[PDB]
């Protein structure tokens, strides 16, 4: 069906131009009232449509923003390109591209999302460092061992225990931010106690705005 | 632009209705109106579009009219995977509006306890001074809840408060610990025991 | 508008039954002989126009109408003898800010003429000052932009508008409708029309070989005895219904009532019983 | 509205036979009672005399 992925630098420098993609397969853009659009998403807010191109080459764009929305299409490759200057710290939001099928049916299938936080902050390496499931989580129930992953300013992360298989289990609860403007996730596994020593474990960190993938496991400990 | 209610209410199996004002309705004839819905953590789905009909994929549940020129979407039959934000949108004279936003609350669950999971600090992060025991809990349904770090001591949180929904599949409001422990004081702590103060249940 | 397409189709089925189950066409006004019975009428030249107008302008395509687009843009006379055919195309002919895709004459000297396409674009005229037309107040484009937008109820709305020029001259025709095809019922006698060949009579199978070339079959009494199934390529025989004299053998009133009938020409079966020669 | 016209008729009309029918015209493959269809119509052309 309907495959609309986005791509693109989430982490940037501020006042800068964007070049957010939206990479559609599944359809033709040519089918007459066809046509990819864009709709930012505030954390906490309403949606909001920025810019919205046709099958004949127009480009709708919002009235309030129109020096800076410049949306173009590439159907050679099929991967519709938006960009945008003079990048405030208000834009910070979740994008989504949606195909507009006709007029009656406003944007009926979306995107993913991808979080664009450019307000001061650059890139920061992230620390992991496995909580040890020790004594203390055995016997109290569900041994649930968790990633510290800490000290990066980009939200945008996934973590997963032992990709691939165990797709359950694993919490992966929102980040928090604390004094120091930086996030921290700490998703543990349901796993329990079962069959958990003499296996491994590596939650399998994603900070792909760092561009780093440290896979690693722990011990239990004794206290 | 388009007015939607704040907050919205519904017992299981009852019926509620949403409302899609005019507000200075430069729509026009407001022909075309189309709602979505979005679960906190994922991407807003179409639900109903052309409100005279439903798109497929859809459930009879979802219906919706348009009497003088306010939209109304009537979903009947409330289950618990209800609760999320709906958005009317319509065609203006120069932009696509989108409104505001609706939250559904589907109240009538037993109130659940969370459950506490003090995990152990590696011995790796120790030997770097970066001391960060963790007392995450979750899997409860108020949604406030107040913890009390302390070493038999002052309880303080320095940093847990995070205002955290996270609408699981379980549709339990879940919570993130985090601790400020420093790292030359760790000796001092005995162990740092946790305790978490629930809605209702405040013991 | 003024650059009206014109794909004449000829020599072919045309069946306008399909365009019932397609989107809602509540504008079939046939100004012609029957909308209804239409499948069964051949047609010798059919001219099928297209055009998109607003939805207020739909009742000015009918033969003899007032307006802008039914005295400038596209006019029909007072002779045609089909059907117009529109429908709501908002869904994809109407985006936002204005579809700027149409464009319509609104300025021309004189009426146009029946059947007239003005595909250039001169600039308008005036009095006493010859106006080259680059940005002259008193001269004026002779088209202009529709703004077909999605806030505007029926009447502002696309509807896309093709219509068919039937000729029905007397000439041989080459667009005729199709028929139906009912199942062929052999050995039992019963009336048959095909490829307009009528009659009545016994539809077998035959054994004799026809040429590629020829359809029908006679005899030597000029007679229709084998004609070949225009859906299956066979070679089928016609014997006429079993028909015969009659005859009755009467003793004579005054001795009883009592008669015996005899019928000629029969073998008992396509009817005591004795058969005789 | 004094003088009218009738249209198609779906049986065919004999010699002297007064067509006093108003009904639906033959529904068939769709239901025309009440809401028309596709070539079913009322029988009544209201002719205009300027």
């Amino acid at each position: 069906q309907v495959t609309l992925r986005e791509s693109g630098p989430t982490l940037v420098k501020p006042k800068q131009t964007l070049t957010l993609t939206c990479t559609f397969s599944g359809f033709s853009l040519s089918t007459p009232g066809g046509g990819v659009g864009w709709i930012r998403q505030p954390p906490g807010k309403a949606l909001e449509w920025l810019a919205l191109i046709y099958w004949d080459d127009d480009k709708r764009y919002s009235p309030s923003l129109k020096s800076s929305l410049t949306i173009t299409k590439d159907t050679s490759k099929n991967q519709v390109v938006l960009t945008m200057t003079n990048m405030d710290p208000v834009d910070t939001a979740t994008y989504y591209c949606a195909r507009l099928t006709a007029a009656d049916t406003i944007f009926d299938c979306w995107g993913q999302g991808t979080l664009v936080t450019v307000s001061s902050a650059s890139t920061k390496g992230p620390s992991v460092f496995p909580l040890a499931p020790s004594s203390k989580s055995t016997s109290g129930g569900t041994a649930a061992l968790g990633c510290l992953v800490k000290d990066y300013f980009p939200e945008p992360v996934t973590v997963s225990w032992n990709s691939g298989a165990l797709t359950s289990g694993v919490h992966t609860f929102p980040a928090v931010l604390q004094s120091s403007g930086l996030y921290s996730l700490s998703s543990v596994v349901t796993v329990p106690s079962s069959s958990l020593g003499t296996q491994t474990y590596i939650c399998n960190v994603n900070h792909k705005p760092s561009n780093t993938k440290v896979d690693k496991r722990v011990e239990p400990k004794s206290c | 632009a388009l007015t939607q209610p704040a907050s919205v209410s519904g017992s299981p199996g009852l019926s509620i209705t949403i409302s899609c004002t005019a507000t200075s309705s430069d729509v026009g004839a407001y022909n075309y109106v189309s709602w979505y819905q979005q679960h906190p953590g994922q991407a807003p789905k179409l639900m109903i579009y052309d409100v005279s009909k439903r798109p497929s994929g859809v459930s009879n549940r979802f219906s919706g009219s348009k009497s003088a020129n306010t939209a109304s979407l009537t979903i009947s039959g409330l289950q618990a995977e209800d609760e999320a934000d709906y958005y009317c949108s319509s065609y203006t004279t120069t932009s696509v509006v989108f409104g505001g936003g609706t939250k559904l609350t589907v109240l009538g669950q037993p109130k659940a306890a969370p459950s506490v999971t003090l995990f152990p600090p590696s011995s790796e992060e120790l030997q770097a001074n970066k001391a960060t025991l963790v007392c995450l809990i979750s899997d409860f349904y108020p949604g406030a809840v107040t913890v009390a770090w302390k070493a038999d001591s002052s309880p303080v949180k320095a940093g847990v408060e995070t205002t955290t929904p996270s609408k699981q599949s379980n549709n339990k409001y879940a919570a993130s610990s985090y601790l400020s422990l420093t790292p030359e004081q760790w000796k001092s702590h005995r162990s740092y025991s946790c305790q978490v103060t629930h809605e209702g249940s405040t013991v | 508008v003024y650059a009206w397409n014109r794909k004449r189709i000829s020599n072919c089925v045309a069946d306008y039954s399909v365009l019932y189950n397609l989107a809602p066409f509540f504008t079939f006004k046939c100004y012609g002989v029957s909308p209804t019975k239409l499948n069964d009428l051949c047609f010798t030249n059919v001219y099928a126009d297209s055009f998109v107008i607003r939805g207020d302008e739909v009742r000015q395509i009918a033969p003899g109408q007032t307006g802008n687009i039914a005295d400038y843009n596209y006019k029909l006379p007072d002779d045609f003898t089909g059907c117009v055919i529109a429908w709501n195309s908002n869904k994809l002919d109407s985006k936002v800010s204005g579809n700027y895709n149409y464009l319509y004459r609104l300025f021309r000297k004189s009426n146009l003429k029946p059947f007239e396409r003005d595909i250039s674009t001169e600039i308008y005229q005036a009095g006493n000052k010859p106006c080259n037309g680059v940005a002259g107040f008193n001269c004026y484009f002779p088209l202009r932009s529709y703004s077909f937008r999605p806030t505007y109820g029926v009447g502002h709305q696309p509807y896309r508008v093709v219509v068919l020029s039937f000729e029905l001259l007397h000439a041989p025709a080459t667009v005729c409708g199709p028929k139906k095809s009912t199942n062929l019922v052999k050995n039992k006698c019963v009336n048959f029309n095909f490829n307009g060949l009528k009659g009545t009579g016994v539809l077998t199978e035959s054994n004799k070989k026809f040429l590629p070339f020829q359809q029908f079959g006679r005899d030597i009494a000029d007679t229709t005895d084998a004609v070949r199934d225009p859906q299956t390529l066979e070679i089928l025989d016609i014997t006429p219904c079993s028909f015969g004299g009659v005859s009755v053998i009467t003793p004579g009133t005054n001795t009883s009532n009592q008669v015996a009938v005899l019928y000629q020409g029969v073998n008992c079966t396509e009817v005591n019983v004795f058969q005789t020669r």
